């Protein structure tokens, strides 16, 4: 029962824009013990699987941009694109990965004009 | 060249029971923890159990009593079963995996479609 909650459920950026999207949790992802935050951000294009993008909640996966960037720790967790590209058009999802069952956020529909 | 790739029934019938199989390749169940997921326009994603390198097992509490996970490190496939199946099950079902060593740290099935009706 840890709830993945994220806002906003959609928006509209333009190309070169910085994007901001929040991901928050009901209780802290932050395992006193490694002291790392186990929340997972994924894209979703379209007919497609998810992706991992940032795991460990700032640890970009290989392949990924350095414009993708994670950070947060604790409940309340955000994914930037610093300089959003029209390819970035898709749905973010945040994971928890603390706890089982481990749930995911609703999503956040980003779309690019 | 690291790929999961998930076979399945297509369409089932209700109360029917589901099976579905992830078949690995590229790399080691034993260094890699396996995930079943499934997703859905309606419901959302959903985490439905794991099973971890070392043989631990575990299930999304809510839906435990109708769910089963196993493995073959041999034949390198996890397997699923889902029992008392309804309408309300029909979703997208994908195994992923996450480990390290990889090109990648995960790697996410290319998920096998279940119509239940
Ligand atoms: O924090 N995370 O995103 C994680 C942590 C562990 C794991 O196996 C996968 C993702």
């Amino acid at each position: 029962d840890v709830v993945m909650t994220q806002t906003p459920s959609s928006l509209a950026m333009s190309v070169g824009q910085k994007v901001t999207m929040s991901c928050k949790s009901s209780q802290s992802l932050l395992n006193i013990s490694n002291q790392k935050n186990y929340l997972a951000w994924y894209q979703q294009k379209p007919g497609q699987s998810p992706k991992l993008l940032v795991y460990f909640a700032s640890t970009r996966e290989s392949g990924v941009p350095d414009r993708f960037i994670g950070s947060g720790s604790g409940t309340d967790f955000t994914l930037t694109i610093s300089s959003v590209q029209a390819e970035d058009q898709a749905d973010y999802f945040c994971q928890q990965h603390y706890r089982a069952p481990r749930t995911f956020g609703g999503g956040t529909k980003l779309e690019i004009k | 060249q690291v790929q999961l790739v998930e076979s399945g029934p297509g369409l089932v019938a209700p109360s029917q029971s589901l099976s579905i199989t992830c078949t690995v390749s590229g790399i080691s169940l034993s260094r890699y923890n396996v995930h079943w997921v499934r997703q859905s326009p309606g419901k959302g994603l959903e985490w439905l159990g794991m099973i971890w390198g070392g043989g631990s097992i575990e299930y999304n509490p809510a839906l435990k009593s109708r769910l089963s996970i196993s493995k073959d490190n041999s034949k390198s496939q996890i397997f699923l079963k889902m029992n008392s199946l309804q309408t309300d099950d029909s979703a997208m079902y994908y195994c992923v995996s996450y480990g390290y060593g990889g090109d990648r740290f995960s790697y996410w099935g290319q998920g096998t479609l279940v119509t239940v009706s």
